[PDB]
C-alpha cells in the first residue's frame, strides 16, 4: 500500500515537526517594565529571540550569564566549582586556616588590648 | 486615672529607629545612621523625647558633651563595658557571698524531703555506695544533721559550702539590674510618667531610665550613650542566662564528683565559659552591630567539629572548607557594610583601628580556638554546647534596610522551558490520583476522559494506577492535561474560634496614615486623616482583630462563603499588605506582614481548606546511600505566577471554586508595600494623599511578584515533594523527603552495592556528587536557583529537628531549654500559681531530657526558694499582701503540727501539692511516669509520703500503731467537712476532674468569666450581643438535663456538653478571659482598669491563703474520732472525698489507683514469682547513653472497636465527621436511657437536619460492651509514656504474664480498675533512677501488686430520664454556633 | 492491518501529549496581568460552584 | 473495520480540543486594547444568556 | 478503504492548520512591535468560537448537576 502510507508518513512528519516546535518554547514570567508604570503581560516565544533579548538587555534581570549558558545546556564554572572534590578557599580564609594550625602561643593578644 | 503595668522579661523585638529618633533629637545630629528620621525628628520632635531632654541632668551631660569632655559611644560598648564589671568593692562582695551561701545551704534542705521518701520507698536505702574535712568539724556537722538526715545530701551540702568567683560575679550583675528594673516599676505603677535617676546603684555608672528611653553615663571614661528599654531588659536577660548557665553547671560538676551518674552527662570548666564570654563582647564591641552576622555564621563551626567525629574524610574536608569559606565571607561583609553605614555621622571617630589595620583576625582565631577547646572533643559537649547561640544579646534591627534586599532579589524576570512546567503538574496530579485510589479505592471523576491514550484508558476503566518505577518521563507530559468535577465541598459558614485571635492586623489603604504618630506626619495629611476618618465605618478603623469582630455592625455568617466565590477580593480598591520588623531571631532575617482583615479571613480559609482535604495526600509532609541537609528561607521569592499556580489550579478545581488557592499571586503585583513601625515614616512629599501615587524610596516598593514569607507554605511544602518525586524519576533512585518548613531533607538510595569498583566508600561519595549536580539543575530550572551555602551533604549524619542523633543515640541540648528561668518567668499580670508551674515545667523537662534527677531537684528548689522567700516582698500590685499572707500560712502551719520554726514550717509548705494550697508545682510522680486519669489520688499518695518523712514509717506497709499521729491528724481532717455544692452538674461537666464545695482553688478564667460576659453584653456585634445576654440561663438549664439520671459519669457528660452548641461559646469567651485588659478593650487604651487589679489580687490572697481553710485545727475536739490506719485503702479515700464534695450517691468511673502506691519493688525472685518482671538484654556496667536491641516503647492506650458504615465521607464537612462521631458515642454510652428515642431524636434534629431514623445509618456503630474501660475524649489521657527518653527503653523487656495469673484466678476474666501500661512504664524509669542513685543498673526487677487497691469495675446501668424541654430551649437560645445542617441534596447524592 | 493499528497508535499518543503540553501552557497563561481585565474565567473556563449560584438566580 | 473507524473518530475528537485551545491562545494574547473589553462583555452576555435559558 | 483516506485528508488539512496557528501564536507573541502597532485588528469570529467553546463547556458542566437536584426531587 503506497498511497495510504505516503499519506500516513506525510501526516507524521508535519507531526513530528510541530512536536518538536512545541518542546522548544520558552516561557518567561511576567513582570515590570523599565520605568516601572505598569505590569508586562507574561510573553512566551522560540529560544533563539528570547536569548537574543537576554544578550541585547531587553529584559531587566539579575543575571545574565548564568541564564544563557543555562538554555544552552552547558554547564558554567560555578557549577562545577559547587560540584568539585574541594572548594577553593579565600585568600583571608588562608589566613584562619594557617592561625587555627600551629598553636605556638605566639598570639600575643592582651584582652584589654581589643 | 489607670496604671501601666510594664514587661518584666524582653517579650518584643529591639528597635534601630527608636534609638537613632531618640539620639538624633538629644544630640542634635545623627546618632546611628544618616536617614530621613533624623530630619524629621530634629524638625518636628517628639513628645516624650522632648520630656527626657527636657530634665536638668540630661542638660548638664549634653553642656559636658559640647564642650568635648566626653565622646559619644555605642551600645554594645556599654553591653561590653556592663559584662566586665571590675569595679568590686570588698563589703559588696562579703554580702553577696554570704547570700549566696545562704540561697545554697536552704535549696539543698528542702529537696531533702523528696529525696527521703524516693529512697524509702526505693528500699534503696541499703548499697548506695573540703567534703571530708568540713565533714568532720563538730558544731558544722551538728548544724548540717539539724534538718538533714540522708548521707548523700551531707556531703554535697558540705561540698558546696565554698563557691568560685565568677558565680558572684553574674549574680551581683543579675540581683543589682534587677534591683534598677522593680524599683522603676513599683514607682512607675504609684505615680505615673515617672524617670528613674540614678548613679549609686551600680558602682561608677548612672542610669537616666524611662519608658520611653534609657541614657547610660560612665565618667571614669567618660562616655554616654543613648538607648531604649528594651535594650535594658535585654541586659537584664543576658546577665541572668549566664547566672544561669553558671548555676547548673556548678551543680552538675559538684554532684559528678560524688558519682558519675547524677550530675548531666556534660563536663565544663567554667573558667573557658568566662573566658568565652568576653570574647564574644570583644568581638561585638571590635563590629559594632554588625558583630551579630560573624556570631550567627559561627553556628556552622560545630556541626563541622561533629562531623570530624562522626564521618568520613571527604563529606569532613568539604563541609569543613565551605564552614570556613562562609564565615569570612560573613567577616568580609560586616566591615565593609559597618564602613559605609557610619561614613557620615556623629559616630564617624569611633571605629577602632584594629578593623582597617586588618588584625581582627587573630581575635576571630583566638574565639575559634577557645570554641574548638570548650568542646574538648566529645559528642556530649559540643551537643549541649549550643547555649553560646543565646547568649550575647539580640541585634538592633532596622526596618529599611532590611526590605531593600529583598526588593533586589525579589521583582525579576525569570525564564522557564514548557517541558519544566508541563513536568511538575504532571508529577502533581499523578500524587492527587495515587492520593485518591489508595485511599478511597476509587479513581476521581474527570471531565477530559477524550485526551488519553489506550494504555491509560485501561489504568483509569479498571480502578487502579502504574507504579512509579514503570512510569517513564514523557506519560507525565500526557498526564498534563485532564480537568476534573467537584470532589470536596466548601464549608458554608464560618467557623468562628480558627479566625479570631488577638493579633494585630493593619488597617484599610486609605488610613493607614494612622500608623504614625501626629507629630512626624506633615500638615495636609493630617488634615485629609481627619477629614476621611468619618467616610469610613467605626469597625475597619480598628487596630487589632478582636476589636474588629466586636464591632461588626452587618455581620453575616454566609458573607464569607459569598464573598470567596463572587470573586470581591480581586481587584479590591483597598489592599495594603504592611511588613513589620516584629520577627525574632539571631540574624536579621525577615519580617511578618499584615493585611486588612477580609483577605485575612481568605487567607485563613484557604490554609484551613488544604489542611482538612489535601495534605491526607502527601504523608511525608508533617545499597549506595546520601542524605542531603537544605535549608528553605528564601525558597518563598523565588516563585512567580507560573511555578505555583499550575499545581494550584488543581486543587482550585478539585474544591469547584475558581482562584481561591491563587489569590496571592493574582493581587499582590498591584498592591504597594510599605513599612509601618512608628518611628520609621516614609517620606510624603506634598499633595499624596494615597499611597498608589507616592514615589519609591528605601521605603515603600510596589510590584512585587513573589510569595510573602509565612503565608500559603502549605503550598510550597506540596509543590517542593512533587518535584522531588519528578527528580527521582530523572535519576531513578529511591527517594524520601520529610520537610517541616524550616529544613528539608532528602535521602537518597540506589542499588549498586556488589556492583561497587575497587571501595566501599567514595563510590556514595561520587552518588552525593552527581545527585546533588542534578539537584541543583532541577531547581535552578524551575527557577529556584540554589545557593552552596543552603545545602551540604551527609551519609551517616543527619540534624532533625535541631535534635543530634548518632548511631541510634539521641544527645540532649537541655542547658538551652532551662536558659532563662526567673521570679516572674510565663505570666500575666504577676502570677502566683502560674509562676510556680512554669518554673516547674521547665526544670522538669530538663529532668526528662538531660538525663537527670537530683540536678534539676535542687535546681528547680533554688529559683522557688528564691522566688518565695527573698524576692517576694517586692511585688509590683501589692507592697507586702502576699508576703503577710504566706506569713499567716506558716505560723498556722507551725501551730497545726509540732514543727519547731518557721523555717521548718516553710520547708513542709514547699512540699506540700498546689491542689491543697501548697508550694509543690510537680506532684511525685512526674518523675516516674508522665500522664495518669486522675489527680487527687496522686496528690494524697504524695502528701502521705511527704509526712512520712517528720513521723518514721517503712513504707512497704501500712503500720498498724503510730505513736506520732501527725499523718493520721491530717487525713481526718481531710475526709471531714461541710458540704456546699451548687452548680454540680454544669462544673462537672467543664471539669470532669473537679473536686468542688470550695476544696480547690479557683483559677482565673472562672473568676473572670462573669465580667467577660457583661462586657460582651454590650458589643454592637448582634451575635455575641445575643449569645451573651442569653448566657447565664443556658447555664442552670445546662445543670438541669442531666440532673434526673440517678448514676453520673462525668465523662458522659463531657460528651453530652461537647456534643451541644454551647462549647464554642464557652471557648470563645475563655479565650478573652486570659488577656490582662478585659472591660477595657473597648476603649481602645493599653491601660488597664483598677477593679481588674483588685479582684486578681483578691483572688491572689484568697488562693494562698486557701490551706487553713481547707485544715483547719479547730476540728480537733469537734471531732475526735479518727480512722484507723488497719487497711486505709487510699482509692476508697479519694472516692470518699469526690463524693462527699458534691454530695451526689456515687460517682463512678473517674478513679484509677495510684501505681506509685499500688506496686512495691523487689529484686530478689520469690515462690510467688508474680507482678511484671522487667530486666535488661543487653550486659553492661551502665547502660545510660548506649542503645540496646529492642524496639522502643510509647505506652498506647487500648482503642477502641468499631463498624463503619459503606458510603462517600468525601462529600461532607470535618465538623459534621466530628458531630456524627460525638453523637455515636452517645448512643453507645446512653442506651439504657428510657427517653433514648425521643432525646436522640431531639438531638439528631437539632444538631443536624436528618432524622434520627435515616441518620443512624451512618452512626459507625461499637462493639464493645465496656465504655468505663474504653472510651475517647478530650478529658481523657490518650497516650501513657514514660519519663526517660524514647532511646533508653529499648534496652529492656518486659513480661506481664505473672501478674495477669493472680489477676484473673480472683475475679477472672472481666476488666479491673488498674490501668496496666503505666505499670511498665513505671518499671522503666524505676530502673533508670535506681541506676543513677546506686550506679550499678540493677539484672532483673519485679512489681508484685497490692491486691487490695485493685477494684473492681462493670458497665452501669443508668435510671432516670432526660429533660428535654430544657434542652431544646439551650439548642435553641443559641443557634449560631450550630454546625451546618445536612441538607436534601447532600443526603440524597450520599448513597449512591 | 496491524502496522494500520500500530502507526494509529503512535499517532494518538503523539497527539495527546501536544494536547497536554498545549492545556498547561493555556492554564499558566492567565497570570496576573489577565485578572485587570476580567478575562481569567474565560481562558480557564466556568467551574461548577460559580454556575450553580447562577441556576439560583435563575429560579428567583 | 469497527477499530480504524473508533480510532478515527477519538483522534478527530483530539484534533477538535486542540484547535479550540490554539483558538483561545490566540486571541488572548494578540490585543490587549480589543480583549479587555470585548472578552468580558461578550462573558456577561454569557451570563445573560444561561439565565435567560433556565428560564 | 476510500473513506480511510478521505479522512486522512481531512486530518491532514486540520494539522496544517494547526501549524499555521502554531507559527503565528510565535511571531505574534515574539514580534517586538507587532504587538502595538502593526497589529491584526482582527480575529472577531474567533472571539465567537472561543465564547461558545465556554458556552457548551458551561452546559456540560450545568448538566449533571441538574441530574442530582431532579433525583433528590424524585426521591
Amino acid at each position: 500500500n503506497d498511497n495510504i502510507t505516503a499519506r500516513l508518513d506525510r501526516i507524521d512528519e508535519k507531526l513530528s515537526e510541530i512536536l518538536g516546535m512545541l518542546h522548544t518554547l520558552v516561557v518567561a514570567s511576567a513582570g515590570p517594565t523599565s520605568a516601572r508604570d505598569g505590569i508586562r503581560d507574561a510573553m512566551v516565544g522560540l529560544r533563539e529571540e528570547m536569548i537574543e533579548k537576554i544578550r541585547t538587555e531587553a529584559l531587566m534581570t539579575n543575571d545574565r550569564l548564568e541564564a544563557m549558558a543555562r538554555l544552552r545546556n552547558e554547564e558554567s564554572e560555578k557549577m562545577a566549582k559547587d560540584t568539585s572534590d574541594e572548594v577553593s578557599l579565600n585568600p583571608t580564609s588562608e589566613k584562619l586556616n594557617n592561625l587555627l594550625e600551629g598553636n605556638d602561643s605566639d598570639n600575643d593578644l592582651s584582652l584589654e588590648d581589643f | 486615672a489607670n496604671v501601666y503595668l510594664t514587661d518584666s522579661y524582653l517579650k518584643g523585638v529591639i528597635s534601630f529607629s527608636e534609638c537613632n529618633a531618640l539620639g538624633s533629637y538629644i544630640f542634635n545630629g545623627p546618632y546611628l545612621k544618616n536617614d530621613y528620621t533624623n530630619l524629621i525628628s530634629r524638625q518636628n520632635p517628639l513628645i516624650e523625647h522632648m520630656n527626657l531632654k527636657k530634665l536638668n541632668i540630661t542638660q548638664s551631660l549634653i553642656s559636658k558633651y559640647h564642650k568635648g569632655e566626653i565622646k559619644l559611644e555605642e551600645p554594645t560598648y556599654f553591653q561590653s563595658l556592663l559584662m566586665t564589671y571590675k569595679s568590686m568593692t570588698s563589703s559588696e562582695q562579703i554580702a553577696t557571698t554570704n547570700l549566696l551561701k545562704k540561697i545554697i545551704r536552704r535549696a539543698i534542705e528542702i529537696s531533702d524531703v523528696k529525696v527521703y521518701a524516693i529512697l524509702n520507698k526505693l528500699g534503696l536505702k541499703e548499697k548506695d555506695k573540703n567534703q571530708s574535712h568540713l565533714k568532720a568539724d563538730k558544731n558544722h556537722s551538728t548544724k548540717q544533721k539539724d534538718t538533714i538526715k540522708t548521707t548523700l545530701l551531707k556531703k554535697l551540702m558540705c561540698s558546696m559550702q565554698h563557691p568560685p568567683s565568677w558565680l558572684i560575679h553574674w549574680f551581683n550583675l543579675y540581683t543589682k539590674l534587677n534591683n534598677i528594673l522593680t524599683q522603676y516599676r513599683s514607682n512607675e505603677v504609684k505615680n505615673h510618667g515617672f524617670t528613674l535617676i540614678d548613679n549609686q546603684t551600680l558602682s561608677g555608672f548612672q542610669f537616666i531610665l524611662n519608658q520611653y528611653g534609657c541614657i547610660v553615663y560612665h565618667k571614669e571614661l567618660k562616655r554616654i550613650t543613648v538607648t531604649t528599654y528594651n535594650q535594658f531588659l535585654t541586659w537584664k536577660d543576658i546577665s541572668l542566662s549566664r547566672l544561669n548557665v553558671c548555676l547548673i553547671t556548678w551543680i552538675s560538676n559538684c554532684l559528678n564528683t560524688l558519682n558519675k551518674s547524677l550530675g548531666l552527662r556534660c563536663g565544663f570548666n567554667n573558667v573557658i565559659l568566662t573566658q568565652l564570654f568576653l570574647y564574644g563582647d570583644c568581638i561585638l564591641k571590635l563590629f559594632h552591630n554588625e558583630g551579630f552576622y560573624i556570631i550567627k555564621e559561627v553556628e556552622g563551626f560545630i556541626m563541622s567539629l561533629i562531623l570530624n567525629i562522626t564521618e568520613e574524610d571527604q563529606f569532613r574536608k568539604r563541609f569543613y572548607n565551605s564552614m570556613l569559606n562562609n564565615i569570612t565571607d560573613a567577616a568580609n561583609k560586616a566591615q565593609k557594610n559597618l564602613l559605609s553605614r557610619v561614613c557620615h555621622t556623629l559616630l564617624d571617630k569611633t571605629v577602632s583601628d584594629n578593623i582597617i589595620n586588618g588584625r581582627w583576625i587573630i581575635l576571630l582565631s583566638k574565639f575559634l580556638k577557645l570554641i574548638k577547646l570548650a568542646g574538648d572533643n566529645n559528642l556530649n559537649n559540643l551537643s549541649e554546647l549550643y547555649f553560646l547561640f543565646r547568649i550575647f544579646g539580640h541585634p538592633m534591627v532596622d526596618e529599611r534596610q532590611a526590605m531593600d534586599a529583598v526588593k533586589i532579589n525579589c521583582n525579576e524576570t525569570k525564564f522557564y522551558l514548557l517541558s519544566s512546567l508541563s513536568m511538575l503538574r504532571g508529577a502533581f496530579i499523578y500524587r492527587i490520583i495515587k492520593g485518591f485510589v489508595n485511599n478511597y479505592n476509587r479513581w476521581p471523576t474527570l471531565r477530559n476522559a477524550i485526551v488519553l491514550p489506550l494504555r491509560w484508558l485501561t489504568y483509569y476503566k479498571l480502578n487502579t494506577y502504574p507504579s512509579l518505577l514503570e512510569l517513564t518521563e514523557r506519560d507525565l507530559i500526557v498526564l498534563s492535561g485532564l480537568r476534573f468535577y467537584r470532589e470536596f465541598r466548601l464549608p458554608k459558614k464560618v467557623d468562628l474560634e480558627m479566625i479570631i485571635n488577638d493579633k494585630a492586623i493593619s488597617p484599610p489603604k486609605n488610613l493607614i496614615w494612622t500608623s504614625f504618630p501626629r507629630n512626624y506626619m506633615p500638615s495636609h495629611i493630617q488634615n485629609y486623616i481627619e477629614h476621611e476618618k468619618l467616610k469610613f465605618s467605626e469597625s475597619d478603623k480598628s487596630r487589632r482583630v478582636l476589636e474588629y469582630y466586636l464591632r461588626d455592625n452587618k455581620f453575616n455568617e454566609c458573607d464569607l462563603y459569598n464573598c470567596v466565590v463572587n470573586q470581591s477580593y480581586l481587584n479590591n480598591p483597598n489592599h495594603v499588605v504592611s511588613l513589620t520588623g516584629k520577627e525574632r531571631e539571631l540574624s536579621v532575617g525577615r519580617m511578618f506582614a499584615m493585611q486588612p482583615g477580609m483577605f485575612r479571613q481568605v487567607q485563613i480559609l484557604a490554609e484551613k481548606m488544604i489542611a482538612e482535604n489535601i495534605l491526607q495526600f502527601f504523608p511525608e509532609s508533617l545499597i549506595s546511600k546520601c542524605s542531603i541537609i537544605t535549608d528553605l528561607s528564601k525558597f518563598n521569592q523565588a516563585f512567580r505566577y507560573e511555578t505555583s499556580c499550575i499545581c494550584s489550579d488543581v486543587l482550585d478545581e478539585l474544591h469547584g471554586v475558581q482562584s481561591l488557592f491563587s489569590w496571592l499571586h493574582l493581587t499582590i503585583p498591584h498592591v504597594t508595600i510599605i513599612c509601618t513601625y512608628r518611628h520609621a515614616p516614609p517620606y510624603i512629599g506634598d499633595h499624596i494623599v494615597d499611597l498608589n501615587n507616592v514615589d519609591e524610596q528605601s521605603g515603600l516598593y510596589r510590584y512585587h511578584m513573589g510569595g510573602i514569607e509565612g503565608w500559603c507554605q502549605k503550598l510550597w511544602t506540596i509543590e517542593a515533594i512533587s518535584l522531588l518525586d519528578l527528580i527521582s524519576l530523572k535519576g531513578k533512585f529511591s527517594i524520601t523527603a520529610l520537610i517541616n518548613g524550616d529544613n528539608q531533607s532528602i535521602d537518597i538510595s540506589k542499588p549498586i552495592r556488589l556492583m561497587e569498583g575497587q571501595t566501599h566508600a567514595q563510590a556514595d561519595y561520587l552518588l552525593a556528587l552527581n545527585s546533588l549536580k542534578l539537584l541543583y539543575k532541577e531547581y535552578a530550572g524551575i527557577g529556584h536557583k540554589l545557593k552552596g551555602t543552603e545545602t551540604y551533604i551527609s551519609r551517616d549524619m543527619q540534624f532533625m529537628s535541631k535534635t543530634i542523633q548518632h548511631n541510634g543515640v539521641y544527645y540532649p541540648a537541655s542547658i538551652k531549654k532551662v536558659l532563662r528561668v526567673g521570679p516572674w518567668i510565663n505570666t500575666i499580670l504577676d502570677d502566683f500559681k502560674v509562676s510556680l508551674e512554669s518554673i516547674g515545667s521547665l526544670t522538669q523537662e530538663l529532668e526528662y531530657r538531660g538525663e537527670s534527677l537530683l540536678c534539676s531537684l535542687i535546681f528547680r528548689n533554688v529559683w522557688l526558694y528564691n522566688q518565695i522567700a527573698l524576692q517576694l516582698k517586692n511585688h509590683a500590685l501589692c507592697n507586702n499582701k502576699l508576703y503577710l499572707d504566706i506569713l499567716k500560712v506558716l505560723k498556722h502551719l507551725k501551730t497545726f503540727f509540732n514543727l519547731d520554726n518557721i523555717d521548718t514550717a516553710l520547708t513542709l509548705y514547699m512540699n506540700l501539692p498546689m491542689l491543697f494550697g501548697g508550694g509543690d508545682p510537680n506532684l511525685l510522680y512526674r518523675s516516674f511516669y508522665r500522664r495518669t486519669p486522675d489527680f487527687l489520688t496522686e496528690a494524697i499518695v504524695h502528701s502521705v509520703f511527704i509526712l512520712s518523712y517528720y513521723t518514721n514509717h517503712d513504707l512497704k506497709d501500712k503500720l498498724q500503731d503510730l505513736s506520732d499521729d501527725r499523718l493520721n491528724k491530717f487525713l481526718t481532717c481531710i475526709i471531714t467537712f461541710d458540704k456546699n455544692p451548687n452548680a454540680e452538674f454544669v462544673t462537672l461537666m467543664r471539669d470532669p476532674q473537679a473536686l468542688g464545695s470550695e476544696r480547690q482553688a479557683k483559677i482565673t478564667s472562672e473568676i473572670n468569666r462573669l465580667a467577660v460576659t457583661e462586657v460582651l453584653s454590650t458589643a454592637p456585634n448582634k451575635i455575641f450581643s445575643k449569645s451573651a445576654q442569653h448566657y447565664t440561663t443556658t447555664e442552670i438549664d445546662l445543670n438541669d438535663i442531666m440532673q434526673n439520671i440517678e448514676p453520673t459519669y462525668p465523662h458522659g457528660l463531657r460528651v453530652v456538653y461537647e456534643s451541644l452548641p454551647f462549647y464554642k461559646a464557652e471557648k470563645i469567651v475563655n479565650l478573652i478571659s486570659g488577656t490582662k485588659s478585659i472591660t477595657n478593650i473597648l476603649e481602645k487604651t493599653s491601660a488597664i482598669d483598677l477593679t481588674d487589679i483588685d479582684r486578681a489580687t483578691e483572688m491572689m490572697r484568697k488562693n494562698i491563703t486557701l490551706l487553713i481553710r481547707i485544715l483547719p485545727l479547730d476540728c480537733n475536739r469537734d471531732k475526735r474520732e479518727i480512722l484507723s490506719m488497719e487497711n486505709l485503702s487510699i482509692t476508697e479515700l479519694s472516692k470518699y472525698v469526690r463524693e462527699r464534695s458534691w454530695s451526689l450517691s456515687n460517682i463512678v468511673g473517674v478513679t484509677s489507683p495510684s501505681i506509685m502506691y499500688t506496686m512495691d519493688i523487689k529484686y530478689t525472685t520469690s515462690t510467688i514469682s508474680s507482678g511484671i518482671i522487667i530486666e535488661k538484654y543487653n550486659v553492661n556496667s551502665l547502660t545510660r547513653g548506649e542503645r540496646g536491641p529492642t524496639k522502643p516503647w510509647v505506652g498506647s492506650s487500648t482503642q477502641e472497636k468499631k463498624t463503619m458504615p459503606v458510603y462517600n465521607r468525601q462529600v461532607l464537612t470535618k465538623k459534621q465527621r466530628d458531630q456524627i462521631d460525638l453523637l455515636a458515642k452517645l448512643d453507645w454510652v446512653y442506651a439504657s436511657i428510657d427517653n433514648k428515642d425521643e432525646f436522640m431524636e431531639e438531638l439528631s434534629i437539632g444538631t443536624l437536619g436528618l432524622t434520627y431514623e435515616k441518620a443512624k445509618k451512618l452512626f459507625p456503630q461499637y462493639l464493645s460492651v465496656n465504655y468505663l474501660h474504653r472510651l475517647t475524649v478530650s478529658s481523657r489521657p490518650c497516650e501513657f509514656p514514660a519519663s526517660i527518653p524514647a532511646y533508653r527503653t529499648t534496652n529492656y523487656h518486659f513480661d506481664t504474664s505473672p501478674i495477669n495469673r493472680i489477676l484473673t484466678e480472683k475475679y477472672g476474666d472481666e476488666d479491673i480498675d488498674i490501668v496496666f501500661q503505666n505499670c511498665i512504664s513505671f518499671g522503666l524509669s524505676l530502673m533508670s533512677v535506681v541506676e543513677q542513685f546506686t550506679n550499678v543498673c540493677p539484672n532483673r526487677i519485679i512489681l508484685i501488686p497490692k491486691l487490695n487497691e485493685i477494684h473492681l469495675m462493670k458497665p452501669p446501668i443508668f435510671t432516670g430520664d432526660v429533660d428535654i424541654h430544657k434542652l431544646k430551649q439551650v439548642i435553641q437560645k443559641q443557634h449560631m454556633f450550630l454546625p451546618d445542617k445536612i441538607s436534601l441534596t447532600q443526603y440524597v447524592e450520599l448513597f449512591l
